[PDB]
Parts: structure tokens; C-alpha cells; sequence
């Protein structure tokens, strides 16, 4: 024994609190987190095929990301958006976006979190390819003026920056009219990442 | 020639400091006996959280302990018996700082939401409810300390600090002058002053009453993450990303001591002092903490036994125990 | 049966 | 506004059954343990039954075991006691009492209004049954315990209650030294071992009533006889 | 009455030497593998997951198998009769079965853990409490299923079979410890129960779960997936083929009527090879689970 | 312009302050540590009877 009545009641209260914490933790663990890169932090919630995705946006925080990016370690994947029309505009911004992608891919914290790449502004990029040649963005580009070829070259240039080819994969797609296709692709990539992590936890793989 | 005037003033401050310096702690305290091997063992293990711990604070009674985790929970622990007194849920899970009111009636939290939330623990309804939500900072909150039951001093990542009246909600005075984001702050024992460290590798002494900077110390060569006052109140210690601690003195207005080792190359997350100021406990990015002899700058001991990086570290008011929280989601009390 | 057929143990 | 309203009391015959209800509002009912405390027509307080948060632990008095059953309902914020085979000694006024147990908490802080039912161990001794007093004079109320109330943790589990004429009991001192919220600072409590006392300074007309001292060391909770102030 | 005299050392020096070498090889391999696996697990405090706990339990069970089965059974095959005693025969008969069943059951536990973690990626993982409860339940089930073996074991004194003490014409009797049974049908039923509870059901569960894992993985196949499938198929086929001979011999002896000559041939010459295969199967488990697991590799 | 003037004024204000020798500050720190050393549990461990965490 060696416990008073009030001490036993306090122990019971602590056990109840621990049970509530455990149930809340098991509820939270059933979710999937994503970080979006392109007053505080913006949160978005959406459920797709019996899985709850929570996307965090960090735009508007005028501070160096070196002091708070490590807070986002553990996310299932990082969703990186890139505007195809940003090849000629300068505020040369295409190279800045490429440098940002290289930094986020080579980040020490994100050495295993896969990256899902979205390419927007397709219907504007195809029309813009007729006036501004791709030689402005890429001095070394040797190809035709076909918008499909330029898109493929841009995708290859973005993908080749991945030094962590092993233990990190870069799923890639282009924006379309149907939101269902994009959310299904992100669900497939997240499911693949989760399955790979589960395999890594076990003995095999 | 305003820049020339600034350069001349900096040069004359440097000359005044150099002329002021006549001896060092090394040759003054070399004739004192070393503290010897310090062997602290773990006494209590608190394993309730489910995510990396980001902040913690002791109570004045030296028994109650508040902790904050990234899973959006603030847990109050009874250290002696390992009991959860309270479990407050947070609206935003990106918490990065916590504090305990000296009266023990309120708690404070803050983070990437740029809002300092004050919760009241003593309610007739028997539950814990948010008492105030102070807003106005344009960046993440790095630190906060309860100056009183109605006054709280906070530091944000927008290179500013503020003093808030909780009842009214508006900040009475704003301390500005840091070039980079402010990472930590430490109140003086008399509460008449405090000190703030920022990412511009400098620390500043702020007068609470007049809202002015009195002294600036620029010893470090990288961002300083931790700051703490000597129990006397005439000195303080800083820990930075250059794997080095530095002890500065307010009255001499320069750096007194440097704590660094060849085998230590990891940044410092937290710093704290013992009751008498002889021991300096520093938590590093390495999984173990270190205990330095603050007067001889020798490694007195090591506190090992964490799986992941130690995030927060505090010492109780009477010096009985040291609480350490890590990214492993465990809180360990050492004695 | 009952005869020493050099039967070893089951395992 | 904290409120406990009890109902379901009246006149019964011996051998019958009854159900007493206690509706709670204005506070988090699910975080509070509950007690039933009955008072005979002209007698002291007597503990009946206890239920904890989540119905984990249930305690009954030895005179109500096998006949009285306590239970609660958290979504509807109700607490009810079912009594079977009522006898003539069960006539009393029952009180719904809330009590929260954690470090540095004040149990027995709020009492209900009371419901009257008519049917037709550590020993605490109060030294003086009645005391005549005049305003502006300090007074002391002493009571003794048969077994030491000091535990190994350093807590003396003695509580003080005040029952005003036509009113519910109110907590004054919890754990022999701590003053309850809203109670004037003139009240003080001090004791050693088995003896304890409550000191009232600058006594006014609001202190007239009956003072009870109760032990919480063991769950067969025992109240004193009660000291009346004229 | 015709009586048969045999030597103290039943076998010739050459056959005895080959038996000794054959059993010592697998004994040495088992002890080294289990020792190194336990040492690695104990050294690495960080590696304390449920799968690692199951692997440690399997290594402990395999060490018990290698210690309490190989030397005693090799001695029994070498020297004629049972000279140890009734109490030791009962203890050994209990312990050998207990260790074998624990080793077999830990395989099913590991396979079900892997199936749960691979096929179901979103469901919560098994807790340490559940893993320890499962460990206790498999030990208890082993005790329950092979208590009768220690119940009915007993040494019998022989009369027609005698032993020379190799000199001085000492005509010692033959002590033959055996699982006494009031009915041969009772022994047949118990052997069938052991067969169904040790070899059939674990095999079916393991093969079904590994097939489900492979189908789920299949739904370009990378080298990682191919390696996983190869390892799973190797494990299943090894568990089948290593244990087939011993159970086949036991069921044949307890079910099929044979002449004394062929029965003696089976019990003297081909039983040691089946025992060797069965023991080597448990001996090889530490090496495969500590060599093909990337956590142990690092 | 205004920022530079404010910086110059602040730096001048921080410049015109009194300073004490490093020897005096070192002596003060040593004296405080020596005076308050006895009641430090971490420097001098307390017996297990009076240790609240054992």
C-alpha cells in the first residue's frame, strides 16, 4: 500500500489522462502530412479514399527557414509546385526555383522524405513557347520549339538535381483539369512512401 | 560621415574594453580545487508524450513541471510521483516555447502561429481554459517568460521583443534593435532587466522599465540559441551553433569565459546554471548533455542516455534535480 | 510394440 | 454558475425503495468524483457513498452496503443513488458533494442543496458541543482523532466544514492548514498529531453555525459531533 | 530362449566418427550463430522493436535446441541403450519438445508480424505488451502440448537384449527409455497431434502469409522486391524440406507395419540423418535472420 | 539616414558607461560561488534519506 486515498485517486486520474493521450495519439497517427512549397502557418485538411491528408503552407513567414524547417521532419512527402511559365520572367526566376528545389532535396533533414513534383501553367507555357524561345532560359538547350519536348526537358532538368537517388524518389506529374487525377496521384505516392517505410521498419528491405 | 562616426565609436568602445581588461578567470581561479567527477543518475522517467519535446519549465515549488510537445499537448507533471496533473490541448501544434507563472496559476505557450496563449489553471469549473491570446508579433515566438501574474515578456522571430499586459492584451513596450531573429531571453533575478540573444551572433541587455538597450555583447561567431543568467545577476551565459559556450559579465562589459572542446562540434540547444553557479549544464545537438566547471572551464561530467537530440534543459529552484527533455519524446530527471 | 529395436527419442 | 440540484426525496414505508437524483450544471461533471453525505434530523453529518471519475472506484458505508447503489451519467450530467429496503434509520437529508483529486487540489469544495427523505474506523471527537461567543472576540474549536492523521508524504488529512442555520455545509480548511477560496483570512487551522484546532479572529455574525471536522485518511469517512456557536 | 548380445559402443569407429563430425558441425554453427545474434541484440539498445524481440526469442529457443538435443541424441545413437536414467530421460524428453515447439512457433509469429506490417500499411503496429503476451502464450502452448511426453516417459529393463562390457564378460542388461502408452492407438493419436500442431499448421500459415505478401508486392519489379520474394520462398521451402524426413520417419514407424530388419535399419542408419537435418534447420535460422536483415548487417 | 543616426545615438549611449576591472568581477564570482557552495545539492550530493527523488 503506502498510498493515501487522495494519492490513489490522483493515480487513477493520471491513468485516465494517459488513456486519453494514447487514444488521441492513435487517432493522429492514422493521418498523412504534406508540406507545400512553391500570418503564421496555413493548414488545409482533406480526406481522399479513407485517408486524411493535412497540408501545411509556410508562405508569408519573413524569417530564415534554417531555424524552423526541422519542425517539418517526419512528413510523408514534400509537394513542390513549379510554374512552367517562369522560364523567361525575371524579378531568371526559373533558376531561382531550381536552386530552391536543389536546396530542399539536398536538405539534411529531408534525406528520406520523397518529393512529389507538380508542374503548373501548362496552357500558358504552350502558348508562350511560340514567342520566347527556350534558349533564353537554357543557353545550352539544343532542341526544337515543340512544347512537349520543352516540358520533357524541363522535367529532366528538375529531376536530375536529385543527388539522393536512393532512399528518396521524386514522383512527377503535370497539372490537369480534373482534380481527381491529381489527388489520386498524390494518394498513390503517399501510399507507396508509407509502404516503403513499413518495409524499412521490418527486417526485410 | 555617420558611418565614420559609428566606426570611431566602435573603436573607442573596443579600446575602453581592452584597457578595462587586466586579468582573466583562468589565472585568477587556477588556485582553486576542481569540482571533481560529477556523476548524476536518472531518477524519474516521464514517458507520456508522443512527439518530440520542444520546451519545458519548472515551477516555483520545484515539484510541478510543464512541458510542450509538437503533437499539440501541454502536460503538467508531478515530478515526485510521476503523475499528469493536467493535459491541455493546443489549437496549433507548432509550439516552440513554454513558461510557468511564478504564482503557479497560469501557463503560456507559443509558436509558429505568432500568438502567445495564456491558460488559467485555477477555475471553479475544474478545467483549464485559455485566458488570453496575445497577438501582434509578425513572426514566430521563440521565448516567453512570466514577468508577473499580469505582465509577460515575449521574444519573436521578427527581431523584436515585447512586454504585454495580459489584462488589456496590448504590448506596453517594444524592444527593437536586433538585426536577426531573437532566439531566447532570460530575466534577471530582480526582474528589473533581462537579456536577449538573436541570430546576428550578439546578445543585448534590455531595461524593462525604460525600454532601452544598455549593453551589446558580440563575442560569438554564429547564431546563439540559449541564454541564461548567473544566479548572482551580474553575469550570463550564451550557447551558439559554433559548439561553444561563453560567459559574459555585465559590469565588465566583455566576455569572461569560453567553454569549448576539440571533440565537441555540435550546436548547443539549451544552457542553464546550478544553484550556486559553479556548474554549467549545456545540452548539445549530440544526444548527451555536458556539465562544465563554470570557474575553470573543465568538463566536470556528461549526462548520457538519450536516443535523440536533447531539446530543452532546466534546473530546479533549489538545485535538487535537473530536468531534460529531448526529441525522443522522453523527459528525464537527474540527481 | 515391446522390443529393443534401437528406437531413439521422438526429437 | 456551479449548481448541484437534488431531487427524488419524500415519504416512504419500511421495506420500500427510492431513487435520489442529483443534476449538476456549471462545471465539468466528468472530472469530479462524487459523494453522498446524509444528515439526520437533529444529528451530525454521516458519509454514505462515493463514486470516482469514470466509475472506476465505488465505496459504500458499512450500513448501506448491499442496499444502496450509487451511479452516474456523464452525458446527461446526473448522479443518482438507488436505495432498497429502507428502514426507519434512513430518514435524513442527503447532500450531493463534488470532490476533485490531484496534487494541490481542494476536495469537498462544493455541496448541494440537500433532499429530505423520511421513512416511517477512525473516531473523531469534538470537545465542546456548544460555545457562547460575542462579536469581536477570537474563538477556537478543537477536535481530536483516535488515530494519527499525518501520512508519510507529510499531509494531515483533516477538513473543516461550516453548517449555517438552513444552509448547506461549506468548506473552510482542507488538509488542516490550507484556506479555501472565498473564505475570509481570519479563519486558520493548526494541529499536531491527533489534536487539531480552528481559530476564528474578529468573529462577526456570519460565523454563527455548527463546525465539523472530518478525516480523509481512510475512506470510511468520519465526521465529528459538531460544535455550535451561539 | 534366443538372446542377442551387443557391444557397449554400438557402431564402428568410422561410422561413430562420421556421426560425431556431422552433429558437431551443426552444433558449432548453431551455438556461434545464436551467441552472435544475442550479443548483437543486447549490445544495440536502440534495436528493441517487436520483430527484434521475436528474433531474440527464436535465437534463445534455437540455442536451447542446440544444447539439449544434439549431444544427448548423438550419445544415444553412439552408445547402446539408455544409461542416463529415468529422471534425466523424462527431463530431456520434456525439454527437447519444448524447445522445438518454441522454435517452430516463433517462425509463425515473425511471419504474421511481417504480413501485418507489409500488407496492412495503415493499421496500428503491434505493441510490446502484445508481443510479450504472444511469447508467453507460445511457451504455454508448448508446455500444454508436450507435457504428456514427460508424463509417460519411463525406462524399461530388457531381458532378451544384453550388452557386453567390452571385457570380463560383464553381461549388463539393456535400459530402454520409451514413451509408455496403454494403447498403441493412443501413441499414434498423440504423434498425429504433434504432426498436425508442429509441421502442418505452421507451414500452411507461413506459406499463405508469404504468398499474400508476394501478391501484394507484385501489385518494373525492383531488385529489392525480387530479393524479398527469393528470401521468402527460400525460407518456406527450407522449412518444408528440412522437417519432411523426420516427420515422415516418425509417422511411418507409428503407422506402417514393417519387418524387424527394416525397422532396425531405419532406427539405426537413417534416423540420424533426419535428426541432423531437423537440428540444422534450427541451427541455420540465426545466420539467415542476422545476415539477410539489413539492420543486423549495419 | 534616420537608421544611421539612431544607431550612432544608441552606440554612443552604450559607450558612455562605467566599467569595472575583470579582476574585480572574477573575485565577485569566486566569492559568490564559495559562499553559496554548501547548499548546492548537485555539487555536494545529499544523503538518500533527504533526497526527494529516491
Amino acid at each position: 500500500c503506502t498510498l493515501s486515498a487522495e494519492d490513489k485517486a490522483a493515480v487513477e486520474r493520471s491513468k485516465m489522462i494517459d488513456r486519453n493521450l494514447r487514444e488521441d495519439g492513435e487517432k493522429a497517427a492514422r493521418e498523412v502530412k504534406l508540406l507545400l512549397l512553391g500570418t503564421g502557418i496555413v493548414e488545409t485538411h482533406f480526406t481522399f479514399k479513407d485517408l486524411h491528408f493535412k497540408m501545411f503552407d509556410v508562405g508569408g513567414q519573413r524569417s530564415e527557414r534554417k531555424k524552423w524547417i526541422h519542425c517539418f521532419e517526419g512528413v510523408t512527402a514534400i509537394i513542390f509546385c513549379v510554374a512552367l511559365s517562369d522560364y523567361d520572367l525575371v524579378l531568371n526566376r526559373m533558376h531561382e526555383s531550381m536552386k530552391l528545389f536543389d536546396s530542399i532535396c539536398n536538405n539534411k533533414w529531408f534525406t528520406d522524405t520523397s518529393i512529389i513534383l507538380f508542374l503548373n501553367k501548362k496552357d500558358l507555357f504552350e502558348e508562350k513557347i511560340k514567342k520566347s524561345p527556350l534558349t533564353i532560359c537554357y543557353p545550352e538547350y539544343a532542341g526544337s520549339n515543340t512544347y512537349e519536348e520543352a516540358a520533357a526537358y524541363i522535367q529532366c532538368q528538375f529531376e536530375d538535381l536529385n543527388k539522393r537517388k536512393d532512399t528518396k524518389e521524386i514522383y512527377t506529374h503535370f497539372t490537369c483539369a480534373t482534380d481527381t487525377k491529381n489527388v489520386q496521384f498524390v494518394f498513390d505516392a503517399v501510399t507507396d512512401v508509407i509502404i516503403k517505410n513499413n518495409l524499412k521498419d521490418c527486417g526485410l528491405f | 560621415q555617420l558611418r565614420q562616426e559609428a566606426e570611431q565609436l566602435k573603436n573607442q568602445i573596443r579600446d575602453a574594453r581592452k584597457a578595462c581588461a587586466d586579468a582573466t578567470l583562468s589565472q585568477i581561479t587556477n588556485n582553486i580545487d576542481p569540482v571533481g567527477r560529477i556523476q548524476m543518475r536518472t531518477r524519474r522517467t516521464l514517458r507520456g508524450h508522443l512527439a518530440k519535446i520542444y520546451a519545458m519549465h519548472w515551477g516555483t515549488d520545484s515539484r510541478l513541471l510543464v512541458s510542450a510537445s509538437q503533437d499539440g499537448k501541454l502536460i503538467i507533471w508531478d515530478s515526485y510521483t510521476t503523475n499528469k496533473v493536467h493535459a491541455i490541448p493546443l489549437r496549433s501544434s507548432w509550439v516552440m516555447t513554454c513558461a510557468y507563472a511564478p504564482s503557479g496559476n497560469y501557463v503560456a505557450c507559443g509558436g509558429l502561429d505568432n500568438i502567445c496563449s495564456i491558460y488559467n489553471l485555477k477555475t471553479r469549473e475544474g478545467n483549464v481554459r485559455v485566458s488570453r491570446e496575445l497577438a501582434g508579433h509578425t513572426g514566430y515566438l521563440s521565448c516567453c517568460r512570466f514577468l508577473d501574474d499580469n505582465q509577460i515578456v515575449t521574444s519573436s522571430g521578427d527581431t523584436t521583443c515585447a512586454l504585454w499586459d495580459i489584462e488589456t492584451g496590448q504590448q506596453t513596450t517594444t524592444f527593437t534593435g536586433h538585426t536577426g531573429d531573437v532566439m531566447s531571453l532570460s530575466l534577471a533575478p530582480d526582474t528589473r532587466l533581462f537579456v536577449s540573444g538573436a541570430c546576428d551572433a550578439s546578445a543585448k541587455l534590455w531595461d524593462v522599465r525604460e525600454g532601452m538597450c544598455r549593453q551589446t555583447f558580440t563575442g560569438h561567431e554564429s547564431d546563439i540559441n540559449a541564454i541564461c543568467f548567473f544566479p548572482n545577476g551580474n553575469a550570463f551565459a550564451t550557447g551558439s551553433d559554433d559548439a561553444t559556450c561563453r560567459l559574459f559579465d555585465l559590469r565588465a562589459d566583455q566576455e569572461l569565459m569560453t567553454y569549448s572542446h576539440d571533440n565537441i562540434i555540435c550546436g548547443i540547444t539549451s544552457v542553464s546554471f546550478s544553484k550556486s553557479g559553479r556548474l554549467l549544464l549545456a545540452g548539445y545537438d549530440d544526444f548527451n548533455c555536458n556539465v562544465w566547471d563554470a570557474l575553470k572551464a573543465d568538463r566536470a561530467g556528461v549526462l548520457a542516455g538519450h536516443d535523440n537530440r536533447v531539446s530543452c534543459l532546466g534546473v530546479t529552484d533549489d538545485g535538487m534535480a535537473v530536468a531534460t527533455g529531448s526529441w525522443d519524446s522522453f523527459l528525464k530527471i537527474w540527481n | 510394440s515391446q522390443a529393443f529395436l534401437f528406437q531413439p527419442q521422438r526429437f | 454558475d456551479v449548481q448541484l440540484v437534488e431531487s427524488g426525496g419524500g415519504l416512504v414505508q419500511p421495506g420500500g425503495s427510492r431513487k435520489l437524483s442529483c443534476s449538476a450544471s456549471g462545471f465539468a461533471f466528468s472530472s469530479f468524483g462524487m459523494h453522498w453525505v446524509r444528515q439526520a434530523p437533529e444529528k451530525g453529518l454521516e458519509w454514505v457513498a462515493y463514486i470516482s471519475s469514470g466509475s472506476g472506484t465505488i465505496y459504500y458505508a458499512d450500513t448501506v452496503k448491499g442496499r444502496f447503489t450509487i451511479s452516474r451519467d456523464d452525458p446527461k450530467n446526473t448522479l443518482f443513488l438507488q436505495m432498497t429496503s429502507l428502514r426507519s434509520e434512513d430518514t435524513a437529508m442527503y447532500y450531493c458533494v463534488r470532490s476533485i483529486y490531484y496534487y494541490g487540489s481542494s476536495p469537498f469544495d462544493f455541496w448541494g442543496q440537500g433532499t429530505t427523505l423520511t421513512v416511517s474506523d477512525i473516531v473523531m471527537t469534538q470537545a465542546t458541543s456548544s460555545v457562547p461567543v460575542t462579536p469581536g472576540e477570537s474563538v477556537s474549536i478543537s477536535c481530536r482523532s483516535s488515530k494519527s492523521l499525518l501520512h508519510s508524504n507529510g499531509n494531515t488529512y483533516l477538513y473543516w466544514f461550516l453548517q449555517r442555520p438552513g444552509q448547506s455545509p461549506q468548506l473552510l480548511i482542507y488538509r488542516m492548514s490550507n484556506l479555501a477560496s472565498g473564505v475570509p483570512d481570519r479563519f486558520s487551522g493548526s494541529g499536531s498529531g491527533t489534536a487539531f484546532t480552528l481559530t476564528i479572529s474578529r468573529l462577526e455574525a456570519e460565523d454563527v453555525g455548527v463546525y465539523y471536522c472530518m478525516q480523509h485518511l481512510e475512506y470510511p469517512l468520519t465526521f465529528g459531533a459538531g460544535t455550535k456557536l451561539e | 530362449i534366443n538372446i542377442t548380445y551387443v557391444n557397449y559402443y554400438l557402431h564402428q569407429p568410422q561410422v561413430a566418427a562420421i556421426f560425431i563430425i556431422s552433429y558437431f558441425l551443426i552444433f558449432f554453427l548453431c551455438m556461434m550463430g545464436n551467441t552472435v545474434v544475442c550479443f548483437i541484440v543486447m549490445r544495440n539498445k536502440h534495436m528493441h522493436t517487436v520483430t527484434n524481440l521475436f528474433i531474440l526469442n527464436l535465437a534463445i529457443s534455437d540455442l536451447l535446441v542446440g544444447i539439449f538435443c544434439m549431444p544427448i541424441t548423438l550419445l544415444d545413437n553412439i552408445i547402446a541403450g539408455w544409461p542416463f536414467g529415468n529422471t534425466m530421460c523424462k527431463i530431456s524428453g520434456l525439454v527437447q519438445g519444448i524447445s522445438v515447439a518454441a522454435s517452430v512457433f516463433t517462425l509463425v509469429a515473425i511471419a504474421v508480424d511481417r504480413f501485418q506490417c507489409v500488407v496492412y500499411p495503415f493499421k496500428p503496429k503491434l505493441t510490446i505488451k502484445t508481443a510479450f503476451v504472444i511469447i508467453m502464450i507460445i511457451w504455454v502452448l508448448a508446455i500444454t502440448i508436450m507435457s504428456p511426453s514427460a508424463v509417460m516417459l519411463h525406462v524399461q529393463e530388457e531381458k532378451y537384449y544384453r550388452v557386453r562390457l567390452n571385457s570380463q564378460n560383464k553381461t549388463s542388461p539393456v535400459y530402454w527409455c520409451r514413451e509408455d502408452w496403454p494403447n498403441q492407438e493412443m501413441r499414434k493419436i498423440y504423434t498425429t497431434v504433434l504432426f498436425a500442431n508442429i509441421y502442418l499448421a505452421p507451414l500452411s500459415l507461413i506459406v499463405i502469409m508469404y504468398g499474400r505478401i508476394g501478391i501484394s508486392l507484385f501489385r518494373v519489379v525492383s531488385r529489392k522486391k525480387q530479393k524479398i520474394i527469393k528470401m521468402l520462398l527460400i525460407v518456406a521451402l527450407l522449412f518444408i524440406l528440412s522437417w519432411l524426413p523426420l516427420w515422415t520417419l516418425m509417422m511411418l514407424s507409428d503407422y506402417a507395419d514393417l519387418s524387424p530388419n527394416e525397422l532396425q535399419i531405419i532406427n539405426i542408419y537413417i534416423y540420424p540423418f533426419a535428426h541432423w537435418l531437423a537440428f540444422g534447420n534450427s541451427s541455420v535460422n540465426p545466420i539467415i535472420y542476422g545476415f539477410f536483415n539489413e539492420n543486423f548487417r549495419r | 539616414i534616420a537608421q544611421a543616426r539612431k544607431l550612432v545615438e544608441q552606440l554612443k549611449m552604450e559607450a558612455n558607461i562605467d566599467r569595472i576591472k575583470v579582476s574585480k568581477a572574477a573575485a565577485d564570482l569566486m566569492a559568490y560561488c564559495e559562499a553559496h557552495a554548501k547548499e548546492d545539492p548537485l555539487l555536494t550530493p545529499v544523503p538518500a534519506s533527504e533526497n526527494p527523488f529516491r
